């Protein structure tokens, strides 16, 4: 209930640290980012002893409910990271990219880079002949800010490219294609 | 006066260097390019351009023909090839003069007299320059192999009269290991390919290489300039060279100029060319070869000379005498050049790498700098072409100030999205045996016996570069804190007085602790005190840091949220992985977990079917380098390499239909 009361009004992160079961496993549906430590957390309802109970399937921890299912296949979470020490690494710089109410704008912090240069780079990327894909990321990593992006589910839809990055300053959402 | 339209039949900077003369003379210049090179610098500069063929540049810049009709098209009055490409070509200058177009290099019988190594060591005795003896007949006996040396001369080589890689071949200096080697040659090389016939010559130790230019004119003039000392070279091409060498006092120049001169003089080589000597230890020069060409070697000597060859070439090809006599030709201080190539050192000193070019920042700020690029941002390199970047000319008065000049642009350099061999230009122009001089034809191979592995770092050097990469660390997390105060929710900065940071090199782990008083950082690293002084904009490529008063520029080249940073210090790429205290002390509970790099195992990201595959087993892949292209959803997924070696075996060919996780093709 408050999950869900929260919704729209505060961010709600969760990151998970180790195994999650029964009910505990629907709170990250609720939030709105959830984040894994690869092959430590896990995200399940019933463990594989009852799939084998109940259904003539054999399955291990790490298939059913592992951190490389939910970020590539199942599309449940948002990031795995490498271990405890990096996944709190990136959070904290993560967290300084949203409002802290969404009564408040975006957030906008110091920047040094210029917001009137060029980026000639970006004339020859897309080829003349329709049949050429290109890495739609150059264009995203040569406009944001110092070259900073922060991509969601790397490994899960790459047809789409969604993230946050800054742009003078102020933090903005990026959603584009990937031809490739 | 002169010409109205000059075509050039080339790419890259060497066509941008001719645009560039003409636009200064008032020619209209005109291009040619393939389908690739559509976008590049040299057809964006020039006037007018036309398109000839497609990648390969079998079809785009040695097609003749094509090449004529653009020639025709454009009303185009003469031809400047530049090199490489058609320069020493007979058919196409036979047919372009065919058509009364004016041919700006050698005429072809230049091109047919150097044509073999007969006529060029005939012309150098018939000019006079040297060209040593050898033994004309074949020794037989034991006591030959030593009397015909001593009539002759001291150094003397024994080898195969007909034959190479090691057939029977020995080096000499006395009489009896002379006589020893013969006699070995003569009774085990019919072992090998039946024949133990014996041949003598006289050789040279420790040698340099060294070239001299010649201007030739139409009217039976010709001039000599400065020399080139061109020993720093790795698979038999050069990559640095300096001009006012340093082995030739100004009688030995003057000597070695008019042998130049009497080549050039006698085939009547009335184009500019170059001809190469070798000196031994004791300054004895012989005779090498004679160049029909303009040299990729000629932006350096114009530093100290003063001219412009190409504008130079196009009156002389317009039927102009020399401009100049030789009195007026001199050094005017000393000039130094580096060619900075797409390869990585590291793998056998210049793998070509293949990419696209993200950043890309010249130090044309600097002085006594010159850069001479062919490219620009958004530039492609591939493997069609030689992974030419740019060359580096600086010039200065003295040999100290062109080298420290020469360091300062390597370090403002910036090149991002391939891999380059700025670390290796940057370590070998500081080496002692540069500067000082001792610099031989094999000198990189003496000094990196094992390859290339980057410069090392001393003692005070590992300081500052600790110091840097903790207060850069640093002022990021200092940046990160100074948001817009928002009036509904105060920020309070954390009062953090000292950094506690563990700092892990190669395979060190260092503890360094610092402090911010404003611009300046006191760093404390390892007991050691630096203060590390600097404007700090993170946004630059450029970083300009001073440390306890010494002047240094690094290069930020990426970051992560987990203590990783990659830093170039003094052209070389150091990892750096900074965590604060309290994260490195808890990280050692972390499992050592280690993954399985399968970078030689290509897979079909993607379904459809298989239109091309570029390689064979026994084929050379680069990293990036595509291998196989899959089309399905018009469109056409393009497959790179992530190794560098060889293919193993080809799985999947042209015409299959391959699914996603399909194995394509095995990489050594
Ligand atoms: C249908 C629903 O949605 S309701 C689901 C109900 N959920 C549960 O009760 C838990 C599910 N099953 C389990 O107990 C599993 O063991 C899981 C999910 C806890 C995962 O097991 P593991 O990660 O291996 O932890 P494990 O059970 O080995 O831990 C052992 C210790 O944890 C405690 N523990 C383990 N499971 C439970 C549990 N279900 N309730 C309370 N304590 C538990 C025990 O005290 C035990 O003590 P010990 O330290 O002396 O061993």
């Amino acid at each position: 209930l408050r999950n869900v009361t929260a919704s729209g009004v505060i961010p709600q992160i969760s990151l998970i640290m180790g195994p999650c079961a029964g009910g505990a496993v629907y709170s990250p549906a609720l939030t709105d980012f959830t984040f894994m430590v690869k092959d430590t957390s896990y995200l399940f309802i019933t463990g594989p002893d009852v799939v084998k109970s109940v259904t003539n399937e054999d399955v291990t921890q790490e298939e059913l409910g592992g951190a490389k299912t939910h970020t590539t296949m199942s599309g449940v979470a948002h990031r795995a990271f490498e271990n405890d020490v990096d996944a709190l690494c990136n959070l904290r710089d993560f967290f300084n990219y949203l409002p802290l109410s969404s009564q408040d704008p975006a957030p906008v912090r110091e920047c040094h880079d210029p917001s009137d240069r060029l980026v000639p780079e970006l004339d020859t990327i897309v080829p003349l002949e329709s049949t050429k894909a290109y890495n739609m990321v150059d264009i995203i990593h040569s406009v944001v800010d110092e070259r900073e992006f922060f991509e969601i589910m790397p490994n899960y839809a790459k047809n789409i490219i969604v993230g946050f990055a800054r742009m003078n300053g102020r933090t903005v959402g990026i959603v584009g294609n990937q031809p490739k | 006066k002169t010409f109205d339209k000059i075509l050039v039949a080339n790419r890259g900077e060497i066509a941008c260097r001719v645009i560039r003369t003409c636009k200064k003379m008032g020619i209209k210049t005109v291009a040619i390019h393939s389908d690739v090179d559509a976008s590049s610098v040299h057809v964006k500069m020039a006037d007018e351009a036309v398109c000839v063929g497609p990648a390969p540049t079998s079809k785009s810049y040695l097609n003749m023909d094509a090449i004529m009709e653009a020639i025709k098209k454009t009303r185009a009055q003469a031809v400047h090839p530049g090199y490489g490409f058609l320069s020493e070509n007979k058919e196409f200058a036979r047919c372009l003069a065919a058509e009364d177009v004016v041919f700006i290099g050698p005429d072809t019988h230049a091109i047919q007299a150097m044509g073999d190594k007969i006529e060029s060591k005939l012309l150098a005795k018939k000019a006079e320059v040297n060209t040593i003896p050898g033994f004309d007949g074949v020794v037989k006996d034991a006591e030959e192999a030593v009397r015909i040396a001593r009539e002759i001369g001291y150094p003397v080589m024994i080898k195969a009269s007909a034959g190479g890689g090691g057939k029977g071949m020995r080096i000499a200096w006395d009489d009896e290991e002379t006589r020893d080697g013969f006699r070995l040659s003569s009774q085990e090389a019919a072992s090998s390919f039946g024949d133990d016939r014996l041949l003598i010559e006289k050789f040279i130790d420790n040698p340099r290489h060294i070239e001299i230019q010649v201007l030739g004119d139409k009217h039976g003039n010709a001039l000599w300039l400065n020399e080139r000392e061109c020993s720093i070279q790795r698979r038999n091409q050069k990559v640095v060279e300096e001009a006012p060498s340093i082995f030739l006092d100004a009688e030995t120049r003057r000597a070695m100029g008019e042998q130049a001169v009497a080549l050039a003089r006698a085939v009547k080589y009335s184009s500019a060319g170059t001809v190469e000597f070798l000196v031994d230890s004791k300054k004895n020069f012989y005779f090498l070869e004679m160049n029909t060409r303009l040299q990729v070697e000629h932006p350096v000597t114009e530093c100290i000379t003063g001219l412009d060859l190409v504008q130079e070439m196009i009156r002389v090809a317009k039927g102009y005498p020399l401009r100049h006599k030789q009195a007026d030709i001199r050094i005017n201080g000393w000039a130094v050049e580096c060619r900075v190539y797409a390869e990585d050192p590291y793998k056998s000193f210049g793998l070509p790498s293949i990419g696209r070019l993200s950043q890309y920042q010249e130090p044309l700020h600097l002085p006594g700098v010159r850069v001479d690029s062919g490219i620009q941002p958004g530039s492609d390199i591939s493997i069609y072409y030689d992974p030419m970047i740019s060359k580096l000319i600086t010039y200065g008065s003295d040999r100290t100030e062109a080298l420290k000049r020469m360091a300062d642009a390597l370090d403002n350099y910036v090149i991002r999205g391939v891999t380059h061999n700025i670390a290796l230009l940057r370590e070998v122009i500081i080496n002692s045996r540069f500067v000082k001089g001792d610099i031989s034809t094999k000198f990189l191979s003496d000094v990196y016996p094992d390859g290339f592995k980057g410069h090392m770092l001393t003692k005070s050097e590992k300081n500052q570069l600790l110091a840097i990469a903790s207060s850069l660390f640093v002022a990021f997390q200092l940046r990160a804190q100074h948001f817009q105060e928002n009036s509904r929710m105060p920020v309070i900065k954390p009062d953090i007085a000292n950094w506690e940071l563990s700092v892990k090199l190669h395979d060190k782990v260092h503890t360094v602790v610092a402090s911010n008083n404003g611009s300046v950082f006191s760093v404390e690293v390892d007991g050691s005190k630096l203060n590390v002084t600097s404007t700090w904009n993170l946004a630059s490529p450029l970083l300009s840091v001073s440390v306890d008063g010494t002047q240094r520029t690094v290069q930020c080249l990426s970051r992560e949220a987990g203590g990783n940073m990659s830093i170039q210090f003094l052209g070389t790429v150091y990892k750096v992985n900074i965590l604060t205290r309290l994260a490195a002390e808890l990280n050692k509970f972390m499992l050592e977990k280690v993954t399985e790099d399968t970078s030689s195992v290509l897979r079909s990201p993607m379904p459809g079917v298989v239109v091309a595959v570029s390689v064979k087993p026994g084929d050379a892949v680069a990293e990036g380098q595509e291998i196989c292209v899959i089309e399905a959803m018009k469109m056409q997924n393009s497959m790179t390499a992530g190794k560098t070696g060889t293919v193993k075996s080809v799985h999947c060919q042209a015409g299959d239909t391959v699914g996603e996780g399909d194995l394509l093709v095995e990489l050594e």
